[PDB]
């Protein structure tokens, strides 16, 4: 019976491959052979947010486009004022081996998590005036790669146990568990409508999950190694991934297939982070060659280079007004570009 | 004008016609090598900042180069200016400046030696970067200022900080301000010597000869072990050939610093050759 | 036994994913450029703004 | 400034102070992974050091050997996340010499050749050597197929083969030891290896090697 | 949160006194602290400010140097040391909590304070000392300033507080627009440089009392006479 089911699975995979080959009427590059390139976009360091004592592993902007939570391996989680380079908060973490952070859309909460398999949610606005741990969320068998808030009482985690989780923060229990990955999940991004999300997971496969229903809505393939970064175009109907195979790729959910590959023959190091510009015209990608590049998303050419980091760029993020972009690298420095 | 006049109270008149020219050629090469070294350090400063220990070492390097440039220029100045026409102004400002900046050189070399000893012996000890900066700049420039100012305050009103012929500093059966340079400098050299041996103590534990020799010849110019030949030029007048050794190994000290403490580092060589192409 | 159940889950998931609606790449390209052209002036990194308005200049 | 910025600025400065006050401590802290390929040996060895000291996910253990802060981390596939440990001073690799070791050798080879671990030294503890001595003395199958040193030896030729096998998958130094059944001393023998490691790092940083 | 102030009482002409505040239920070391006075039948007035980290200290120019401020963070106890107390110092003093970071809510908590009896700067006019109102009807209150408070950073630094009869003031409006926590959403207000009207839609009971308006644009902080909504 196992052989019969394996044959059925192979037939279904062949059907999916044929279906995705059908809709590929023309490559995305061909429809873009008439768009004005954006040229060389030279962004300078308006602010250098220094203070982290070790490698910065994650970063997140506020919805006010001014506050910024950065998170480093020394066990600290610092909230900066991007405009004035002011440290608003310094939250000491209980586990230093932490590899993600998030900033609540309402601004009342931040999130973090890592090798302790716990997603810690911190309350920023308390009467007592200190940032205390609102909740430790437990249940993941592996390490935690990324966490994002849908709202103040629902969070989403991805973990290196082939599993994502939607948590009700008040109760503390997994409201939904998303399974289906084979390898360790590395990055997830939430749609603007906060009803869907996407996940990359070390098996060169990405998955679009429905938060409410809980089932794997769609899958995508094409990469060659670990998928280390993922994000949505700023409308929730496209998403770009970066991998250790030194190749960024732009996928679309409705087309359900690969659309572009951002790569260069001189790019041999992997991709640690990706984030889109507000209009979607710029995809800023962080790399392990110490640099961060800026691709004209619609033309797959390199619009710019955000050089300035002496170690590997681990995180980057474009604000909600698109004003700046922040890059954090393993040099313990965070930098605001505009 | 001999270089040995820094250490030696006397210079033999027979070898003087060669010693003075050794000093001129060496000082030209030394000032040029120091200018080139500081240009390289400034241009490549942002490309070498890798670790705190290497940061302190490069600070000590830059300060040593600066001190030797200033003091070498001042020594040539004091050599080219007559004493009879200018009893004051130049040739007394030159004397204090050259003394101060040679003490700056020797105390920055002492700081490099102390850094080596601190990073080899007290392996599990760390201390604030700015506080290391404070100690290094307070000893490397505070102590030379203190020593030279005390010497001038205890000598000049009695007119002894001057020399008779060449504008450097005196020691003649009376006031002995020369021992405000020979005594500290050589003392520092002694300390540096111990440090060098300790490093060999760590490099002979296990291409051993090649590595040991490379370390010894990259540390001798930067720790100023060659200045130890000054001992001879005070111990005896000439004997075999001490002044020639002093000039040939110490006047070119800037050249050796450029060649070994700058041009023998692999990373600096790679960056400089890539830029020059 | 357990492998049979895992294979059943895999087959059901593949069947569920196969039947989803699909559109051509041309529509995806059109919508991406539509969003990019619709919001070009509000993308300050793409189109730099005067320093008198820029919160970082 | 509107003075509500000024106070704001002041707040930031205070935070900076705290972070600076920790930088010096972070440098003073020495990190050692514990990779042992098993569960019983690691438990026994950590138990011995915990007896010496007293007198979840990652299990960080904090101790002091000679007034030096020490953190032993003690965390299928281990590729991307297993890169945050490039900041550690050492990797204490505990394997038993009385149970054969192709898997231990292969894991060692994967560990040592990783660019993550280039600036990280490795301390190869070969424990349960009493068990190895007994296994050799009492008639038991001895290591073969390359062991050109004589199987029925007392204690030495088998040990030399084991180590010369362990030092061969290297394309920072690789220390090694033959601690006894549990042990009598273990902290002062890892302290030496970490001190030599940091001394060589310091010598390299001073372009003095 | 709880700020309990102690030390008040009656003093002879001259003399001295040491008022203190015990802070319980919050991170007192992270909070800047203020001393704010109020004459027995008059408006509020600012006294002093100590900052987080015991650094910045500002004084009221009226009695500056005659008193000092201090804090003891481990004990969470604030101090004001008054010296040479004349009759003009007869007021009820209140210890106020204010934290300054982006988006903070300065002056968010006030103690009950203690009485203390004895036997250029920006000016605000509280245009009215009383406004007769009927409960259930909307009310609006006027303060006029003698300088623009819209600083170049985009803020505006005028504050509205409410003293209900027999109570200590509670922050209604911080920074000329915003609403504090624990106050109903029916309170609001708007203005421009040198003019503001506070708005209370659906005036309920317990809203009777005096409304005060303050400038934290620079020092000193100046208070108005406060409008007394009556019912």
């Amino acid at each position: 019976e196992l052989d019969q089911l394996r044959q059925e699975a192979e037939q279904l995979k062949n059907q999916i491959r044929d279906a995705r080959k059908a809709c590929a009427d023309a490559t995305l590059s061909q429809i873009t052979n008439n768009i004005d390139p954006v040229g060389r976009i030279q962004m300078r360091t308006r602010r250098t947010l220094r203070g982290h004592l070790a490698k910065i592993y994650a970063m997140h902007w506020g919805t006010d486009s001014r506050l910024l939570v950065s998170a480093s391996q020394d066990g600290k989680l610092i909230i900066w004022d991007s405009y004035t380079t002011n440290k608003v908060h310094a939250i000491p973490l209980r586990s230093s081996w932490v590899m993600t952070c998030a900033y609540a859309p309402s601004g009342n909460y931040v999130a973090c998590g890592g090798l302790d398999n716990i997603c810690s949610i911190y309350n920023l606005k308390t009467r007592e005036g200190n940032v205390r741990v609102s909740r430790e969320l437990a249940g993941h068998t592996g390490y935690l790669s990324c966490c994002r808030f849908l709202d103040d009482n629902q969070i989403v985690t991805s973990s290196g146990d082939t599993t994502c989780a939607l948590w009700d923060i008040e109760t503390g229990q997994q409201t939904t568990t998303f399974t289906g990955h084979t390898g360790d999940v590395m990055s997830l991004s939430l749609a603007p409508d906060t009803r869907l999300f996407v996940s990359g997971a070390c098996d060169a496969s990405a998955k679009l999950w429905d938060v409410r229903e809980g089932m794997c809505r769609q899958t995508f393939t094409g990469h060659e190694s670990d998928i280390n970064a993922i994000c949505f175009f700023p409308n929730g109907n496209a998403f770009a991934t970066g991998s250790d195979d030194a190749t960024c790729r732009l996928f679309d959910l409705r087309a359900d297939q690969e659309l572009m590959t951002y790569s260069h023959d001189n790019i041999i190091c992997g991709i640690t982070s990706v984030s889109f510009s507000k209009s979607g015209r710029l995809l800023l990608a962080g790399y392990d060659d110490f640099n961060c590049n800026v691709w004209d998303a619609l033309k797959a050419d390199r619009a710019g280079v955000l050089a300035g980091h002496d170690n590997r760029v681990s995180c980057l993020g474009v604000t909600d007004d698109g004003m700046a972009v922040a890059t954090g690298s393993w040099d313990s420095f965070l930098k605001i570009w505009n | 004008t001999s270089f040995s006049i820094l250490m030696s109270p006397f210079v033999p008149s027979t070898i003087f016609p060669v010693v003075k020219w050794i000093t001129y050629v060496g000082l030209g090469i030394s000032i040029g090598s120091l200018i080139l070294c500081l240009i390289i350090e400034a241009l490549f400063w942002k490309q070498i900042k890798k670790s705190q220990t290497s940061h302190t070492r490069r600070i000590c390097m830059v300060n040593i180069a600066l001190s030797l440039l200033i003091a070498d220029v001042w020594f040539i100045v004091g050599a080219t200016v007559d004493t009879t026409v200018n009893p004051s102004g130049v040739c007394t400002a030159a004397v204090f400046f050259t003394h101060f900046f040679y003490l700056s050189l020797f105390f920055w070399m002492l700081m490099l030696g102390i850094l080596l000893a601190y990073r080899i012996i007290l392996v599990f000890h760390h201390m604030a970067q700015h506080l290391m900066m404070a100690v290094g700049f307070c000893l490397g420039y505070g102590c030379p200022l203190i020593i030279s100012v005390i010497t001038i305050a205890v000598t000049q009103p009695s007119n002894t900080y001057k020399r008779k012929d060449v504008c450097w500093l005196n020691w003649s059966n009376g006031s002995k301000p020369l021992l405000a340079f020979v005594v500290p400098a050589l003392a520092i050299v002694a300390v540096n010597f111990v440090v060098v041996l300790l490093v060999l103590t760590k490099l002979w534990r296990p291409a051993t000869i090649i590595r040991v020799g490379k370390s010894l010849l990259i540390l001798t110019p930067l720790l100023g072990l060659t200045w130890g030949f000054g001992i001879g030029t005070i111990v005896d007048s000439q004997n075999l050939a001490w002044h020639v050794i002093f000039a040939l190994l110490n006047a070119f000290q800037g050249f050796f610093i450029l060649c070994f403490g700058i041009l023998l580092d692999s990373k600096l060589r790679q960056l400089l050759f890539n830029k020059l192409s | 036994t357990a492998s049979i159940a895992q294979a059943r889950k895999l087959v059901e998931q593949l069947k569920m994913e196969a039947n989803i609606d699909r559109i051509k790449v041309s529509k995806a390209a059109a919508d991406l450029m539509a969003y990019c052209e619709a919001h070009a002036k509000e993308d300050p990194l793409l189109t730099p703004v005067p320093a008198s308005e820029n919160p970082f200049r | 400034l509107s003075a509500e910025d000024k106070a704001a600025v002041e707040r930031s400065k205070m935070i900076d102070k705290c972070l600076s006050r920790e930088k010096t401590y972070v440098k003073r802290l020495v990190k050692i992974l514990l990779l042992g390929a098993g569960e019983s040996g690691k438990s026994t060895f950590l138990k011995q050091m915990r007896i010496i000291h007293v007198n979840k996910g990652i299990h960080e253990y904090d101790f002091e050997i000679k007034n030096v802060p020490f953190k032993m981390v003690d965390v299928s596939e281990r590729k991307r996340w297993f890169e945050c440990f490039d900041s550690v001073t050492s990797i204490l690799f505990l394997v038993s010499s009385s149970e054969f070791l192709t898997e231990s050798l292969n894991i060692f080879e994967t560990i040592v050749n990783n660019r993550v671990f280039s600036n990280v030294s490795i301390i190869l503890f070969l424990n349960k050597t009493d068990l190895l001595e007994e296994k050799v003395q009492i008639v038991s199958i001895k290591d073969y197929f390359l062991e050109f040193e004589g199987d029925p030896h007392c204690l030495r030729d088998v040990q030399k083969f084991l180590v010369e096998c362990f030092r061969n998958k290297r394309r920072k130094p690789l220390y090694h030891h033959f601690t006894t059944s549990i042990n009598t001393e273990n902290i002062r023998l890892v302290f030496r290896d970490v001190k030599d490691t940091i001394l060589h790092d310091n010598l390299k940083q001073l372009m003095l090697q | 949160v709880q700020l309990v102030e102690s030390g008040g009482g009656l003093v002879q002409p001259g003399g001295s006194r040491k008022l203190s505040c015990s802070a319980s239920g919050f991170a007192f070391s992270s909070f800047g602290m203020h001393w704010v006075r109020q004459a027995p039948e008059k408006g509020l007035e600012w006294v002093a400010y100590i900052s987080s980290g015991s650094g910045t200290i500002y004084y009221a120019d009226t009695v500056k140097g005659r008193f000092t401020i201090s804090r003891d963070d481990p004990k969470n106890t604030l101090f004001l040391q008054m010296t040479s107390l004349r009759s003009e110092d007869t007021a009820m003093y209140y210890c106020v909590r204010s934290i300054y970071y982006y988006g903070s809510s300065p002056f968010d908590f006030w103690g009950q304070g203690t009485t203390l009896t004895v036997s250029a700067d920006i000016v605000m006019t509280q245009a009215t000392s009383s406004v007769p109102v009927t409960p259930g009807e909307s009310v609006s209150i006027s303060c006029r300033s003698s300088k623009s408070l819209l600083h170049s950073n985009g803020n505006t630094y005028l504050y509205w507080f409410l003293q209900r009869p027999g109570q200590s003031p509670q922050l209604l409006i911080y920074r000329m627009s915003n609403l504090a926590s624990g106050v109903p959403d029916r309170f609001s207000g708007s203005g421009s440089g040198t003019a503001f009207t506070l708005t209370i839609s659906r005036l309920e009971a317990e809203d009777v009392g005096v409304y005060y308006c303050m400038q934290h644009l620079e020092y000193p902080l100046t208070f108005g006479a406060g409008t007394k909504l009556e019912l």
